[PDB]
């Protein structure tokens, strides 16, 4: 683990510090589909013609972007994705950018949205849970050693791979930060105290989502809803939290310290960080190197009916891709 | 039911993100 580490945050700072530009084309691909939509970008599955592989295409407008306030945001995202390195990571293969366009070409995990999943069955056993939520520790102490703070964990952005397995996506939010942070950013449900207070705040925001994905996993619900932000806030900084009938008293224990407002008593921002998750008994039946070696046995294998299928993805209006005969924010975005 | 509250509210479907 600190041997893991080590070697990983040197192969990451290499990368980081010679971050790779303009290693392909548009033309190079071949559009198929629409997976996924933002406020400033959409997905696609797409083909590379060349290999003929599949590949998940993210396609951002500048403009969109600009209009947002989205620049930095979007140079970390690129920046840190051409260098880290995990198994339940998506992988950064390519990036370029045209007149109109940031584009960044990646892996293609056909087995959906957890939301979907979890949606559709309502919710899942302790033992599927605690599987995913596995995963998500790993990977948050994998980013977190390298100084990056994820910020916008949930279901939404997170996939289910063949075997079975969770792979992160979307790091819009990401940054690598040594010290406090300010943004303001993520989605309302997920979002820690520290954050709706605007007071500045480090990685324990990653633990506290990671309590919230964990309950909504294993309860079918957010612990904080309501039909208004405003609401939510109130209710997350409430310190108050309600838990379902069926949930282990290990499970409600180790939500309590997750959800913890009191930062300085939030479980995984403590002395011995993580370990007081990884050793918390909810976890004692986990063998964390059977996970990252992804020999456990995945409580759920989604189905494809072939490559390039999409069955486990929504259907989203199609729109053209359109680029302007004109460069549209060359300075904003010249290191991309 | 807090389940069927939920259900009942608008907030089952892909919830995005606050850039601002
Ligand atoms: C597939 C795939 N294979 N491999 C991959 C690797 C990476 C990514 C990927 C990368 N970055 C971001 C991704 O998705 C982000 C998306 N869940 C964010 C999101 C969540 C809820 C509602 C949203 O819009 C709501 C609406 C608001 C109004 C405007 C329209 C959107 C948007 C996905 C996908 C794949």
């Amino acid at each position: 683990v600190k041997e893991f580490l080590a070697k990983a945050k040197e192969d990451f700072l290499k990368k980081w510090e010679n971050p790779a530009q303009n290693t392909a084309h548009l033309d190079q691909f071949e559009r198929i589909k629409t997976l996924g939509t933002g406020s400033f970008g959409r997905v696609m599955l797409v083909k590379h013609m060349e290999t003929g592989n599949h590949y998940a295409m993210k396609i951002l407008d500048k403009q969109k972007v600009v209009k947002l306030k989205q620049i930095e945001h979007t140079l970390n995202e690129k920046r840190i994705l051409q260098a880290v390195n995990f198994p339940f990571l998506v992988k950064l293969e390519f990036s370029f950018k045209d007149n109109s366009n940031l584009y960044m070409v990646m892996e293609y995990v056909p087995g959906g949205e957890m939301f979907s999943h979890l949606r559709r069955i309502g919710r899942f056993s302790e033992p599927h849970a605690r599987f995913y939520a596995a995963q998500i520790v790993l990977t948050f102490e994998y980013l977190h050693s390298l100084d990056l703070i994820y910020r916008d964990l949930k279901p939404e952005n997170l996939l289910i791979d063949q075997q079975g397995y969770i792979q992160v996506t979307d790091f819009g939010f990401a940054k690598r930060v040594k010290g406090r942070t300010w943004t303001l950013c993520g989605t309302p449900e997920y979002l820690a105290p520290e954050i709706i207070l605007s007071k500045g705040y480090n990685k324990a925001v990653d633990w506290w989502a990671l309590g919230v994905l964990i309950y909504e996993m294993a309860a079918g619900y957010p612990p904080f809803f309501a039909d208004q932000p405003i609401q939510i806030y109130e209710k997350i900084v409430s310190g108050k939290v309600r838990f379902p009938s069926h949930f282990s008293s290990d499970l409600k224990d180790l939500l309590r310290n997750l959800l913890q407002v009191d930062l300085t008593k939030r479980f995984g921002n403590l002395k011995d960080g993580v370990n007081d998750i990884k050793n918390h008994k909810w976890f004692a039946t986990t063998d964390w190197i059977a996970i990252y070696q992804r020999k456990v046995e995945a409580p759920f294998i989604p189905k494809f009916k072939g490559p390039g299928d999409t069955s486990n993805f929504d259907d989203y209006e199609e729109e053209e891709i359109r680029v302007s005969i004109n460069e549209k924010c060359g300075k904003e975005f010249s290191e991309f | 039911t807090t389940y069927a509250d939920f259900i009942a509210s608008g907030r089952t479907g892909r919830r995005n993100a606050i850039h601002d």
